[PDB]
């Protein structure tokens, strides 16, 4: 039970040179994989090629079940999916569903498809689909979901506006346009959807020089709209950029935690209590020493204790505040008039 | 819900001890101090901040049954409880050693009975090497 | 009254699935629209086309009618535009003119356009203009607003800049390049506009390819300002990114506010207890048990104590502040070496 | 102005009552003793901060008048005032129920008169289903 | 000499709507000035062309050189340039150096030059000189210079490792390609230097189209080293830009500041003083109250006092920090705990 | 032995216009070292050309060899370095087998490739590896391997979704356009790769303009896939450039620390008498006034006190933090309470 | 410099009182209380920081020497000495009133005596409207 | 090791003098007392801070052990001393001057004992200019 606890970590979350260049190395190996298979085309060698070919591709998916396999048994260890009816469940994660299609694919379009258009037009989909697998974590892709979803009303509005002053400007040069020749003798701008194509196509900054505009006020059109609405279309680079920058930094700034653990210890202990409690009979009452009151005050006074941790423990994740500072400087502040008010009193 | 709130009542006559409908610091703590408990009044401010919506400093009838009301077998309270015990837990499979738990429970933070621990310990199944799936007392605790 | 209080509640801050999802259905409505629409040029199918078609555009309009009229009797739970007078104001909204427009020139364009050129070449602009209201809300269009009026120096600055060395280079650009013939047979930078327009387009990455140096003088100008200038050309791109990112995570801070409660409703006793008071005859007299001189120094104290709120209201909103930690460290201080000075002197 | 600046100083007179030109907080704080108010020291600070210009921690009689000077019925004070209102305001719409208004005003921050409040609450149209615009009421106490 | 110092402050640092819309208003002058200029190569309209456009020219020139030396005599009320020679100095600043050269070219050339080549060759320039004063304030351009001199470092070294990369990349690329012949019958990549051009053109994402590898070796490296380096060239772009938005950011948190006034006073008090005390028949001996020694170290003390006003003034414009709560707080602690053995003892 | 420290102290961390200068000034020898061996394929000047340039070429390794040599013996003072066995590991560092490589490949082709294609070809090849040495400092790479060693997960990731992204929209274009005939007769789209080249080439903006796709819904993917996946393409240069001046913020904020100092020589003396404590007849036992015991315990003691000064120097340079501020409030309320018991009791 | 820094060693006396070679927060507030003064004890050790580079709160006489030999007639000084008059400058223009300066000088901060600013002000040449350009003062008072 | 746990575990009984297991502020206050230190209460805290793992505030055994067994000479501690060494560097050539070395080891921090000094002096090769290669010293020093 061990070793597989230990197969499944080196496969999931693992680290040293020997792993990640592991898979480096299988990267290297379906790298042969297409320069051979590309290789098929070139006579002065398509009879060594069609020997490695054929048996290269199976070769690949061949391994790849088993590695598959191997890992799906093995991943028993988390508890969630831990004996049958957890595998299955297990099995409801994407990069299952990922590994699966990629496996099963391979395997039918070579069982079947040997012997036809459609099947190599599918196996150019595999040699894509196999190679999704290089990254394999997934604690990030949340963070990168996290920063759009909070920033979605800005690139929400500016790719609004963008496209919008696209539509608009587009229009008005369609107008501006629509009659001339190009020196080629032909016309550029035929229709509206040209210009659109010839519109988008420049506001991004590609330029591909097949559609230019003739007249000196489509120029004009063309350069005021470009310089100035450019900008805004590549606003969501910069801004997911210093987004991730900043998120980041602060990260960076959590890692230093510690409190966590008293409160944690702290948090449980309140509500095994808690629980504990809904029995009468158990033995939490030992801490007093008939009782035919205090059940209940005892199991509010409980309670509160245990929001009290629990929140703080909340607290015990997030970094320092000014809050914090203010909040028990006052109160420190007030806990020592009371003092002072005591020995004043004592005084007296 | 009238017996239930007729209990509430009940239970709020016991810290109320007048009419005010109000509930003190020293109110709660009089009553703490009459179980032997000697609690701090920071503590006590602290338990009493978590129950009021007014601000006022103490705890009128309508949030004593706030609190009451609200439930314990949560969508986010397992969820908390159970990043809690991943704190303990090595190789964040979901297994926690039997001796590493009753090390903790009895040391850290409230130190607990050994009593209690000598329950706790056995009320989820512990053999299999010594790992105890802590789900399983989420489960059972969270079961309410 | 109830009840058209929740329908413009449900227009115009909307949420849930059903409602985003309703006007996204609307979306996918008009966008047959403009399928049957451009069909209509399509002869094999110009038979149904004809049909649906002209009955489209009506269906929209008509609904589009109704809903706008739907909203603004429905808007009166506003109270600046409850009432006869209160809608009328409302109308003055901004979206208001907008969806007006809309619907009005629908209405006249297809009631007098139908049986005729420039109404067609109104009815694209028809098109467009329908698609405005996708977005419909507008705290945050002032965000915009203000990151940009905060920055104004910045981007007008480089603005001023990168177009200004875009003049020079052109300048010595023309000059370098005005005898050379394209290959082609014809002569690129005819004259100095020319040479400008190729500019603006360098600078900004376009790169069309219609009209490039050819002399080795002219072509490292344009390199040196290119790789230099452009930078400064994206710049604004960048800036407002991370001042929209950063204006965020502050936001996201502010979120925490709660202080505001009790001030508000000191602030708001205050100010009523202070009008109040111009009334000598007013109940606010009970707080003190004729009054010959009492009066006007109870004026000053209320109004003292307003202005007190007031402020410190305006800082319940704020973050708080090494600044606010500072001053009430210090003060508290102070109160305890007053207290000090107290025990000692009660010593004495 | 001059029958306003007379009154000015005579009501600097009332808080003078020496020959200095200037305020303490000991000098008002006897003033608002004599009226049976018992104030803090930090809460006369915090009002006479908000008066003064020259950091002295004095009101001299010139901050006196540039207060009274200034007014109330303001383009940002109405603002303030409305953008108060808005935390005891549901859906945002404009209105605020009746026994909620006088649950905060008698309740919440300075606890009012039950006097003052049932003059507060008649001093608006309060029926049409108790929903009260309290923009009339901003208008009203913004009248001057 | 009121009403000078009004124009000074009216033309230099002037608000509201008619100041900065007279400006605007001068810049829709000088555009008719451009669009008559240009006009004057119209033959239908080159009779009325004629007439107004030499004209205008002397208009603009003879205005300008008015408000210019309006400006410098207006100019007196800074001390520094007050006087004659203060008005020499002042003429030292550069766009005193700007608008002096605008005017007195156009002066020569349109004195001499009227009746010819490199005459309306330097008009043009002329045109050109005229529209640089449109910005005309100048604080924050000190603001870029800063922000660009903190950050020489990143800048200088991304832009040479880029501008390396081209050149590598160039060596391999034209190695690769000087054999290939376009299909329209010539050589692209005739020698390094084209090449070179290629690349540049190409890692700044202009794309002209004119040079375009053949062979897939060729196609391999202009992609690898595209993809990468082009995000390395395009960084100070981002870099300056999230700089300006910080140091924008931390400034706007300083306009709160208060704490100048008393510390300047202080200082300004001190320093006089010190200098005052040179004098030992000085006033400043009436605070006390023959004096052997006490000057000397009165000489010290006051020395003293003074350099503590200056750091802390200095102080009183940096904002708070935690360094500054961590210090006042634990002197405030020591100064506590002293005030506890000083009762302490009194009790012994 | 000064002289050395100075001169290697003026190569290496060099201040002041002439250093800079001296430089810039042989990176104008450089330079004309280039024009001559340029000008050398120009038959007006290339006799004069002939005879400067053999020269030139020679001139520059042998000076360069020179300085190289100089800076070796004089980068003695490095204690590292200083000694045989220290030079020898400090030509260790890179930018000695840099400087080492250029004169040396210089060397060997001038005297043996003088009388020789490949020789040449090297020889563009020195020119280019000449130039490597005009930065010369290496602190701050440092902190650009840093910043990339931190974002290294988003940068992967947006990487890996681009260049997918590119592949799948290839993939469908591809199948797009396989079958239509460019207006020249040609067919653009010949393969797979083709395409994929054309997208690398769309998706960061260069824009050719050799290969376009004619189809409407070639057009159609074009637009949707790059407008989209475009901005992720251009994300690390923002985030390096945020990512920088963040850090550079930060850095500037380091500046002001000198709490250093006496951790420090609390930290030295600490060590060193620790050390010196494992020999029993040490002075440091004249501390101290048979030893039975007294010994280990001391032992212990003088390590506590050392690992306290180890961590809180290392502390003594890490900026304040409201972690710092809680805790020694905190601390110093706990001392106080303390106290007041100290005096309560004392009443007692 | 060896009558500067006899005079230095001849006031560096005057402080130390015994041999120490070390000056003390007392051993200044003996010396200031000496002339009637009274400075806070915080007033002494913000004085003292200013003055040592050792860090251990006392002043050496190598410290002494530092302090005495750095110029007031600084390049830094002066410019810190001129930002400082821009607080009291409206317009900017390199003016300050008479009035103002005086209502500044014996109000603002340590509050001066009257001849000293009798002499303050005459030390410029005030008339021309009232106006002195506080470069003059600088230009004096940085003549040292 | 079982040497090793003997002596650390004499040694741990010279701190405890009971059957605790655990070393208190106090049992260690009263221990540095009897060597003639008189340590402040928050040294002791500090002391004790870096020793615990638990958090409780007393150094068991186990602590103890870990404390004792890990070691001086390591990889980060030699780097530490050494970027400890270059604030007193001039030129950070690798010397500092003999005579500013005892100038601060007698004087900054805890000032060592001019006896100290002169043994600490002479551990090194000082002549040579009188420069002295402090690593040297921290290879010495790190040979544990």
């Amino acid at each position: 039970t061990h070793v597989q606890g230990r197969v499944y970590n080196f496969l999931e979350r693992p680290t040293g040179w020997k792993c990640f260049v592991y898979h480096f190395a299988v990267f290297l190996i379906v790298l042969v994989c297409l320069i051979f298979s590309v290789l098929s085309t070139i006579e002065q060698y398509a009879a060594l090629a069609t020997g490695t070919l054929f048996w290269m591709e199976i070769v690949l998916v061949v391994f790849f079940g088993t590695e598959y396999v191997v890992r799906l048994w093995s991943a028993g260890c988390r508890s969630k999916y831990v004996g049958l009816w957890g595998r299955l469940r297990f099995a409801r994660k994407p990069i299952s569903i990922i590994d699966l299609i990629v496996v099963v694919a391979s395997m039918v379009v070579l069982c079947v498809g040997s012997k036809a258009t459609s099947a190599i037009r599918g196996i150019r989909f595999l040699q894509i689909l196999r190679m999704l697998h290089v990254d394999r974590q997934g604690g990030t892709w949340r963070l990168l979901g996290s920063v759009v979803f909070i920033h979605r009303q800005e690139l929400i509005t500016t790719l609004y506006i963008g496209f919008l002053g696209l539509i608009f400007s587009s229009y008005f040069v369609y107008l501006a346009e629509k009659d001339a020749v190009n020196e080629s003798g032909r016309v550029e701008f035929g229709s509206y959807a040209d210009a659109l194509w010839w519109g988008v196509v420049t506001v991004t900054t590609i330029g591909y020089g097949d559609k230019v505009p003739q007249t000196w006020v489509g120029k004009t059109i063309a350069s005021c709209f470009s310089v100035f609405a450019i900008s805004f279309f590549a606003l969501p680079a910069g801004i997911l950029g210093s987004g991730f920058a900043l998120k980041v930094q602060q990260k960076q700034r959590q890692k230093h935690f510690n409190r966590q653990i008293p409160a944690a210890a702290s948090l449980i202990q309140t509500a095994w209590r808690c629980y504990a409690a809904e029995n009468p009979d158990s033995s939490t009452w030992k801490i007093y020493i008939l009782r035919e009151h205090h059940r209940a005050t005892i199991k509010v006074i409980r309670r509160m204790q245990y929001f009290v941790a629990k929140k703080k423990f909340q607290q015990a994740r997030k970094p320092y505040d000014v809050r914090d500072v203010i909040e028990q400087y006052s109160q420190g502040h007030l806990n020592l008039m009371v003092r002072i008010k005591e020995l004043q009193r004592r005084l007296d | 819900t009238e017996e239930q709130i007729a209990e509430f009542k009940e239970a709020f006559s016991l810290f109320d001890k007048d009419g005010d409908g109000t509930i003190t610091t020293k109110e709660l703590g009089t009553v703490m101090r009459s179980l032997g408990q000697n609690p701090t009044e920071a503590e006590l401010q602290d338990m009493i901040n978590e129950v009021d919506a007014d601000g006022n400093g103490t705890i009128d009838f309508p949030e004593f049954l706030t609190m009451m009301a609200r439930k314990m077998k949560d969508t986010d309270s397992e969820e908390e409880i159970r990043e809690a015990f991943r704190v303990f837990d090595k190789d964040g499979n979901g297994y926690i050693s039997a001796a590493e738990l009753r090390h903790v429970m009895t040391n850290l933070g409230e130190k607990l009975t050994d009593e209690e621990v000598d329950e706790m310990i056995r009320e989820a199944d512990i053999d299999g090497d010594g790992q105890v799936n802590y789900e399983e007392f989420v489960q059972m605790m969270t079961a309410k």
